[PDB]
C-alpha cells in the first residue's frame, strides 16, 4: 500500500480524457483539479489524462471510464499508479487512424465529423497508441493515436495539426496486442515472480550495484515443476515484460533439426544474445535437449550438451546475458548443467495453494460470461491438487457445456449464429459442477 | 495575448469540464437518497 | 438411494422445554391426548436416544404445539436427547405399585453429606406423589439450600414403578461417581459419527433389518446377507460405527477384539472364539462384532505359524457353522482389506463390504462439529473454512486438530496459570476460548 | 411305618400350601382416588403456570 496506487472503479461521466479522485486525495498527493496525470496500468501501458475532483470516490478508489481502462488495459477494480505529468507539451503535430470496421466507407469527412468536433477546443492530452471512441452522427468510430510530435504524449490544442492519413488499423492487428501475456496472466506466483525479477532483471538493470558490493550475480536460472503449472507461460510473460532483448530457444524444436543445424542454431542463439546485451536467453524444455547423457544411446545428442555446456560456460561475466530455462522433469536433466557457472539456481514453479488456484480461475474467466450464482472460491475449493492448465480447461468445459445447454436454440447448419441468444449465454455454477465432474 | 491566452484558455476549459462532471454528481447523489427509501 | 429416514407418526413427537420443572411431568396438548387415547395423569413410557427409555406422568398444557412434546432438563437428559429432537411416545399401562427401591446420591452434588437424606430430600419429594421412576433416572431434588441429584440404582419389580407412601425407599450403598455417570452421557451412538449417512444407511439394511424383520425375507424367498465388512483407511471411524451400533441396536451384541483374542495363550482363543458364537446362537437375534478382523485371519501365506491358521479355520468353520435360523449376524471390520485371508470373503462368509472410506468436505464439516460441541468456541471460528482447509483428512485427523487448537489455546494462556498449583484459578478456566489461530497453528502441525 | 411315610409327606406338603395361600376392597378403591386426586392437583399446579406464561406472552407481544 502505498498513496499514489489506487484501486480502479467505473467514471460517472463517460469523457475519454476524465480521470476523477476525490480532494483528500488530490490534496495529500499535491495535485490540482486539471492537472494532467500519468497513469502506468498492466503490461507496461501507460494512459495520460486529466484529473479532475469528485464527491462521490472514495479515498482509495480511481474512477475511469472504459476507454482509459481499456488503453491502461486494466479492468474494473485493478489497482493503478498516479503520477503527475508537469512536462506536457503542446503538441505540434499527430497522427490519427480509424479502426477498420468502425468505419466502412473509409476516410471520407472523419476529420470533420467525429475529430474536429472531439479535440477542438478541449485541448485533450493523448498519448501514443491511445486507442479513442468517437461519436458523430449516429456512428460511433474507435482512433488509434499512431505517432504524436512530440512523443508519447502532448496536449492536442487548436493549432495542432491532425493526420488523417495512412490505411485504417485492422482489427485483428489490434487483437493480436490484447493478447501479449504479462506477469497478470500468471496466478498463484508471487512468490517466484519475485525471485526471477531479482534473479534476472535486477541484476542486468543494475550491474553497477553488483560489482559494486564485490558480488557476482547468478547466471543459469531453471524453472521446474510438474506440468502444467505455468513455466512456459512464465517465459513468454517474461518476454514480453522484460528489459533486455529476448532469445527464446525451444527443446523440441532445436532437436528437430539436423546433425548441425542445431549446435549452428545454439550458437547463433548465444551470439545473437552477447551482441544486443543486456539479453535473456530462454531454453525451454531443457530436459529434451540435455538429457542425463547415461540414456541417450546416440552420438550425436551428446555432442549437443557439451555444445550447450561450452556456450554456458563460455560466458564473461562481462557477456551481461542471463540463461532462464525451464523443465518439468529436473531430475532427468544432465548433472553437469546444474553445476556451478551454470544452472545454478532453481526455481519451483510447484502446484498451487487455493488461493492461487482461486487467481488462476479468476485470471481464466475475466473474458467469460458468468452468472450470478457462480462461486469462484467454491470451484477452487472443490479442486485439490489441479493446477493451472487443469483450471483453465475446467473452465472451458464449463463453457462448452453452457453452450451445450442451448443447442436447442442454435443449428451446427447456421452460417454463423442468433446474436441475442450469443449476447444471452451465460455461464452457471452447475456448468461449473458438470465440468468437475468431468476432470474429478 | 497569446502565451498567457493558452493558459486561461486552458484552465477556463478545465473548469468547464469541472462543471459537466459536478453537474453529474449531484443528479447522482439524488438518486441514491431516492433509491435507499425507495 | 440411502433411504433409511425418519417417518411422521402420531406417537412421535418434537421435543421442547416444560413450562413447569417437576420432574415426572410431560406436558401435551389435548388434541395430541384425544388422537392418541390417552387420559390426564396416565403413566407414559417416552424412548428416546442410545435405547434410553424414561418413564412419565403425561399432562394437559394449552400453549403446546400439536407436533411438539415439553419436558424439562431432568427428563431430557435421561432420554438422552435435546431441544428439539423427536421421541416416541406410549402408554404405559402395567405400571405396578412399586414394592421398594434403591437410590443414591451423586458424589458431587453431596459434598460434605449432611447424611439424613431420607428425611430433608426424597421423602418430602416422593411422599403422597405417586411419582412413575424408572431404572437408572437420574433425577434432582431441592431441600435446604442445597440441590442433590439421584440415581434409581433398581426398582422391585424393574424395571419402572409407581412410588406410594408404602414403596420402601432404600439410601443404601456408596456415593455414585460423577464420572461414573458422565461415562454413560458421553457413551457413542449415531449422532457421534459423521460422514456417513450413506454407509450408515446401508449397515441398518444388511443387519438392523433382517433382525427385526426375518419374516419379511423369507416372505420374499430371499436369504439375507449374514458376513458384513466394514473397511477404510484407518482413522475413518470403523470401530466408532461398531461401538454406536452396539449401543442403538436391538440385538444382543458381542464383541471379538481381534488383538485381545490373538493375545491368549494356544486354545484359550479357540475357545473364546467358540463362547462368543455359542453365546450369539444362543441370545439370538445377535450380533457379533469383529474388530482388527486382519489381526486373526490374515492371508494365511503370511503367517509362518501352526496356530494361527488353527485359528483362522476355528473361525471359518463358526461362520459356516451358523444355520440361517440362528439370527446373527456377523460384523466385522478392518483397515487392511486385500490382507484378509481370501476365504473369508467367500458366499456364506463375508459376503458384503462397506467402504468407510475418506470423507468429503462435508463430512470432514460433521465431524470437526462433532468435535468441537463440547469445546469453548470463540465468534471468529469458521470451522467451514476449516473443513475446506483439511483435504484427505479423516475422522480421526481432525479430532486431533481440534485437540491441538484446544492445546494451543491452554498454551497460550500458561502465563495466568501454575504447573505447580493443584488445581487451576476457576475464572481463567470460564475464560478459555478457542480461536481461528489455534486452528490455524494446529493446521500448520498437521501440515 | 415307611409304607406310610411317603403319604403322611406329601399331605403336610398340602397343609403349608394351603396354609401359607390362605393367611382388598377398602383399599382398592382409597389407592384409586387418592392417586386421581394426586394428579388432579399436579394439573392443578400446571394449569397454574400455563396461564401465568399465556399473559407474560401476551405482555411480551405488546
Ligand atoms: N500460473 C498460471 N496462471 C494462469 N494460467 C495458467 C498458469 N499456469 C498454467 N496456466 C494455463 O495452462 C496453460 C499451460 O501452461 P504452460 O505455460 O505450458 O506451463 P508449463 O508448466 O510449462 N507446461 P509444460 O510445458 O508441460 O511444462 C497456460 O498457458 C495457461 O493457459
Ligand atoms: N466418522 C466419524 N465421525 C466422528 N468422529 C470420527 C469419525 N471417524 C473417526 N472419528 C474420530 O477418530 C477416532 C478414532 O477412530 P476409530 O473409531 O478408531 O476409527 P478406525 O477407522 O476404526 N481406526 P482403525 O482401528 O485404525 O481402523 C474416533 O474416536 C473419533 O473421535
Ligand atoms: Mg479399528
Amino acid at each position: 500500500n502505498r498513496p499514489n496506487r489506487l484501486i480502479v472503479d467505473e467514471a460517472i461521466n463517460e469523457d475519454n480524457s476524465v480521470v476523477s479522485l476525490s480532494q483528500p486525495k488530490m490534496d495529500e498527493l499535491q495535485l490540482f483539479r486539471g492537472d494532467t496525470v500519468l497513469l502506468k496500468g498492466k503490461k507496461r501501458r501507460e494512459a495520460v489524462c486529466i484529473v479532475l475532483s469528485d464527491d462521490t470516490c472514495s479515498d482509495e478508489k480511481i474512477r475511469m471510464n472504459r476507454v482509459v481502462r481499456n488503453n491502461l488495459r486494466v479492468r474494473l477494480g485493478d489497482v493503478i499508479s498516479i503520477q503527475p505529468c508537469p512536462d506536457v507539451k503542446y503538441g505540434k503535430r499527430i497522427h490519427v487512424l480509424p479502426i477498420d470496421d468502425t468505419v466502412e466507407g473509409i476516410t471520407g469527412n472523419l476529420f470533420e465529423v467525429y475529430l474536429k468536433p472531439y479535440f477542438l477546443e478541449a485541448y485533450r492530452p493523448i498519448r501514443k497508441g491511445d486507442i479513442f471512441l468517437v461519436r458523430g452522427g449516429m456512428r460511433a468510430v474507435e482512433f488509434k493515436v499512431v505517432e504524436t510530435d512530440p512523443s508519447p504524449y502532448c496536449i492536442v490544442a487548436p493549432d495542432t495539426v491532425i493526420h488523417c492519413e495512412g490505411e485504417p488499423i485492422k482489427r485483428e492487428d489490434e487483437e493480436e496486442s490484447w493478447n501479449e501475456v504479462g506477469y497478470d496472466d500468471i496466478g498463484g506466483c508471487r512468490k517466484q515472480l519475485a525471485q526471477i525479477k531479482e534473479m534476472v532483471e535486477l541484476p542486468l538493470r543494475h550491474p553497477a550495484l553488483f560489482k559494486a558490493i564485490g558480488v557476482k550475480p547468478p547466471r543459469g536460472i531453471l524453472l521446474y515443476g510438474p506440468p502444467g503449472t505455468g513455466k512456459t507461460l512464465i517465459a513468454r510473460a517474461v518476454a514480453n515484460e522484460t528489459g533486455a532483448f529476448f532469445f527464446l530457444i525451444n527443446g523440441p524444436e532445436i532437436m528437430s533439426k539436423l546433425a548441425g543445424e542445431s549446435e549452428s542454431n545454439l550458437r547463433k542463439a548465444f551470439e545473437e544474445a552477447e551482441k544486443n546485451a543486456p539479453a535473456i536467453i530462454f531454453i525451454d524444455e531443457l530436459d529434451a535437449i540435455a538429457p542425463k547423457r547415461e540414456k541417450t544411446h546416440g552420438e550425436v545428442e551428446r555432442r549437443i550438451v557439451s555444445q550447450l555446456l561450452t556456450l554456458m560456460d563460455g560466458l564473461k561475466q562481462r557477456a551481461h546475458v542471463i540463461v532462464m530455462a525451464a523443465t518439468n522433469r529436473p531430475n532427468s536433466i544432465d548433472p553437469a548443467l546444474r553445476r556451478f557457472g551454470r544452472f545454478d539456481r532453481e526455481v519451483d514453479i510447484g502446484i498451487p495453494d487455493a488461493t492461487g488456484r482461486l487467481e488462476i480461475l479468476q485470471i481464466h474467466t475475466k473474458n467469460m460470461k458468468l452468472a450470478d450464482d457462480v462461486d469462484l472460491e467454491q470451484v477452487a475449493n472443490e479442486t485439490h491438487g489441479h493446477v493451472g492448465a487443469d483450471l483453465a480447461a475446467l473452465c472451458s468445459e464449463a463453457a462448452l457445456q453452457a453452450i451445450r445447454k442451448k443447442m436447442d436454440l442454435i443449428d451446427l447448419e447456421d452460417e454463423t449464429i442468433d446474436a441475442e441468444v450469443m449476447n444471452s449465454l451465460a455461464v452457471t455454477m452447475d456448468d461449473f459442477r458438470w465440468a468437475l465432474s468431468q476432470s474429478n | 495575448d497569446v502565451v498567457v491566452k493558452r493558459q486561461e484558455a486552458l484552465a477556463a476549459a478545465r473548469l468547464k469540464m469541472q462543471e459537466e462532471l459536478n453537474a453529474q454528481v449531484e443528479k447522482h447523489k439524488e438518486k441514491l437518497k431516492q433509491l435507499e427509501e425507495e
